[PDB]
């Protein structure tokens, strides 16, 4: 649209430059919710619902 | 989380501009929310949507 | 040094080509999916 074209050859340029967001932004959820699955089992069963 | 992966995005974008781009300053900064402005915008419409 | 050096060959081939490798046969994800969609 905005740019230079691309059915497939641009979908890749695309999936090329933010893997590094992707996952560390879905690395910092994983072990900030770490917490919560285990690690207290006396506070609240809730947290580990959650 | 959610919140601290949309702040993770626009950090993440000028230290991807900064080393493909190869522009240090405001001004590497400033054309990646041409890329992000619905992607905040738009995308925050759909995560209230929910 | 190289700890960055660790998954930028991850990035390459092993994920960019291999991202071209799914979409080059399209197909096989169709029903594939509707396993997982079904499935769950």
């Amino acid at each position: 649209d905005k740019e230079g074209k691309g059915l497939i050859e641009a979908t890749l340029d695309a999936v090329r430059m933010r893997l590094r967001p992707i996952l560390m932004a879905s690395l910092a959820f994983i072990l900030g919710v770490m917490p919560l699955v285990i690690s207290t089992g006396a506070g609240s069963g809730a947290q580990n619902a959650v | 989380g959610l919140l601290v992966d949309d702040a993770i995005v626009v950090v993440e974008n000028v230290e991807r501009v900064m080393a493909e781009e190869g522009l240090p300053p405001k001004e590497a900064t400033r054309k990646s929310m041409g890329q992000i402005q619905g992607a905040l915008v738009g995308i925050a419409m759909v995560l209230s949507a929910v | 040094f190289g700890w960055f050096n660790r998954m930028f060959e991850k990035s390459t081939h092993h994920y960019t080509d291999s991202v071209g490798g799914i979409l080059r046969s399209t197909g096989r994800y169709l029903v594939l999916y509707l396993i997982i969609v079904v499935g769950m």
